[PDB]
């Protein structure tokens, strides 16, 4: 497919120099057509950085720069700060009416205050139980980063079907919060002695357990 | 001078045409071309269509040949984003861009995205105006055995999205945080918002979860108070 | 009528284009006088073909065509009637029986950048020769060794277009020279410009 490249993520400390590169599966960056890199804001309007090699944009801080370096197009920024904690899109114009984008490269700065996730699991109330439906919510908040995978188990066997996950979102005080959903039958819910919810954060295991008989 | 106003978003059953507009003010969009792009929820945004000298070209993606058409209004200074026979494959908050100039080389459509934001949300689903199911969230004493207690209200089977959810009619916002919804197994939506309040507030304050589904204009003021499980 | 012909935008020329998009224009019915076109800045080439510059204004014509674009400084001597070169076969060209004038001069003050104004591009590959006065808007991938790649632009198949830098810290041959081409025709209506 014409989809070109996007690195997953890159790491750098603030106050220094960070580079960023997006190569070509075709391998022809020498096309010299407009390379343009774009900011991203999760949930609101992004803006512009560069349109054409190093052609600078308007109303921009000078610290940013970028050019075709090596055989593959790249970027390089110095004096990094918390102004834009998000990924970016490098765009090349090929096709005479064809546009190629990328999935984004999740640049994460490492100089930040760090905390551990907060987990609360609430079993369904009886009023929803009488509705012939059952759904448990195990919420996770106050964590950074959001690279957490949630797995849920009835009794002691994790179950993959019937599980939905939520991507973490930024909080007011610069940290992440998420949750997940599982909708099974109350008949199935009451057939297990206990239920467990587990979340791992950078390899740190947090556990929460609920008991159906307590609500009975 | 470069302000944009858009309308025509919403949610409807698949297979019917939809009309959406990107009206411009402060400069004549008929002066020269522009473009627009869509962004999937969570998944990365990808290009859809570009326009031309306002009479020259109608380039589209290869994915929409034979099913899409673009239109403009020079006298009223707007372009029509005609959307025929919705398919579930297209669901985004797509918004229109800006590129006017008159003096440049033309090996491409050039003048990429420069001003974005403040647009319209369009969602397609195999659903209709189906009443939300509202439920309270009353924790037990164990998790409230601390400085702060958490209260919430569940939102179920609400269509079309979104549904206005708030707490105490907007008077109380301390500790109020809303969590995004997900697609269910049956393709439905459901979410919850939890309000964290100090334990020196239970009982004295009236905690009420209001929910309004605008297309049906159904009103539910769910009373959320801790369970009185005196057993 | 001794009114000014609109030659201001031709010379001071706010901005320009590339070689393949050689910026065709049409103007007529004015008053022509090239005393304004006389030497004013250090000029590197005023060697124009078949016409006496002195008698440009006394004898006047119809249907004047005047265009301009950017060219690498080394090749400025290669644009001639019946003259070889890759520009002749793969870019804008000129036929043998050419009657018109032409000017060349370097532009290093505004066309230079700390890295080079990479806006300007050129076409490097086509199928065959070109007829005079033609604009090529082809964008399909050009094949090298048969077996067309169908948009891959990879091995054994090259993209027809390329571009080069304009770094000021170069030699004379790399300096960007702004060039203007003048052409016309005789036709059969009363004259349109002179005076
Ligand atoms: C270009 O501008 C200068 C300064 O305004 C002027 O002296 C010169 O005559 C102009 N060139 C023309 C009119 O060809």
């Amino acid at each position: 497919q014409t989809v070109v490249t996007q690195e997953p993520s890159f790491s750098v400390s603030p106050g220094g120099t960070v580079t960023l590169t997006c190569g070509l599966s075709s391998g022809s960056v020498s096309t010299a057509y407009f390379p343009s890199w774009y900011q991203q804001t999760p949930g609101q309007a992004p803006r512009t950085l560069i349109y054409g090699t190093n052609t600078r944009s308007s109303g921009v801080p000078d610290r940013f720069s970028g050019s075709i370096l090596g055989n593959k197009a790249a970027l390089t920024i110095t004096g990094a700060q918390a102004d834009d904690e998000s990924d970016y899109y490098c765009v090349l114009y090929m096709g005479r009416g064809i546009v190629v984008f990328g999935g984004g490269t999740k640049l994460t700065v490492l100089g930040q205050p760090k905390a551990a996730p907060s987990v609360t699991l609430f079993p369904p109330s009886s009023e929803e139980l009488q509705a012939n439906k059952a759904t448990l919510v195990c919420l996770i908040s106050d964590f950074y980063p959001g690279a957490v995978t949630v797995a849920w188990k009835a009794d002691s066997s994790p179950v993959k079907a019937g599980v939905e996950t939520t991507t973490p979102s930024k909080q007011s005080n610069n940290k992440y919060a998420a949750s997940s959903y599982l909708s099974l039958t109350p008949e199935q819910w009451k057939s297990h002695r206990s239920y467990s919810c587990q979340v791992t954060h950078e390899g740190s295991t947090v556990e929460k357990t609920v008991a159906p008989t307590e609500c009975s | 001078q470069v302000q944009l106003v858009e309308s025509g978003g919403g949610v409807v059953q698949p297979g019917r045409s939809l009309r959406l507009s990107c009206a411009a003010s402060g400069f004549t969009l008929s002066s020269y071309g522009m473009h627009w792009v869509r962004q999937a929820p969570g998944k990365g945004l990808e290009w859809v269509a570009v326009i031309s000298y306002d009479g020259s070209n109608k380039y589209y993606v290869d994915s929409v040949k034979g099913r899409f058409t673009i239109s403009r209004d020079n006298s009223k200074n707007t372009l029509y984003l005609q959307m025929n026979s919705l398919r579930a494959e297209d669901t985004a908050v797509y918004y229109c861009a800006r590129g006017w100039a008159y003096w440049e080389l033309l090996p491409d459509y050039y003048y990429g995205m420069d001003v974005w934001g403040q647009g319209t949300t369009v969602t397609v689903s195999s659903a209709s105006t189906k009443g939300p199911s509202v439920f309270p969230l009353a924790p037990s004493s164990k998790s409230t055995s601390g400085g702060t207690a958490a209260l919430g209200c569940l939102v179920k089977d609400y269509f079309p999205e979104p549904v206005t959810v708030s707490w105490n009619s907007g008077a109380l916002t301390s500790g109020v945080h809303t969590f995004p919804a997900v697609l269910q197994s049956s393709g439905l939506y459901s979410l919850s918002s939890v309000v964290t309040v100090p334990s020196s507030s239970l009982g004295t304050q009236t905690y009420i979860c209001n929910v309004n589904h605008k297309p049906s204009n159904t009103k539910v003021d769910k009373k959320v108070e801790p369970k009185s499980c005196d057993k | 009528i001794t009114n000014l012909c609109p030659f201001d935008e031709v010379f001071n020329a706010t901005r320009f284009a590339s070689v393949y998009a050689w910026n065709r224009k049409r103007i007529s019915n004015c008053v022509a006088d090239y005393s304004v076109l006389y030497n004013l800045a250090p000029f590197f080439t005023f060697k124009c073909y078949g016409v006496s510059p002195t008698k440009l204004n006394d004898l006047c014509f119809t249907n004047v065509y005047a265009d301009s674009f950017v060219i690498r400084g080394d090749e400025v001597r290669q644009i001639a009637p019946g003259q070889t070169g890759n520009i002749a076969d793969y870019n804008y060209k000129l036929p043998d029986d050419f009657t018109g004038c032409v000017i060349a001069w370097n532009s290093n003050k505004l066309d230079s950048k700390v890295s080079g104004n990479y806006n300007y591009l050129y076409r490097l590959f086509r199928k065959s020769n070109l007829k005079p006065f033609e604009r090529d808007i082809s964008t399909e991938i050009y094949q090298a060794g048969n077996k067309p790649c169908n948009g891959v632009a990879g091995f054994n198949c090259y993209f027809p277009l390329r571009s080069y830098s304009f770094r000021p810290t170069y030699g004379v041959g790399h300096q960007p020279y702004r060039v203007v081409v003048l052409s016309f025709e005789l036709l059969h209506a009363p004259a349109t410009v002179c005076g």
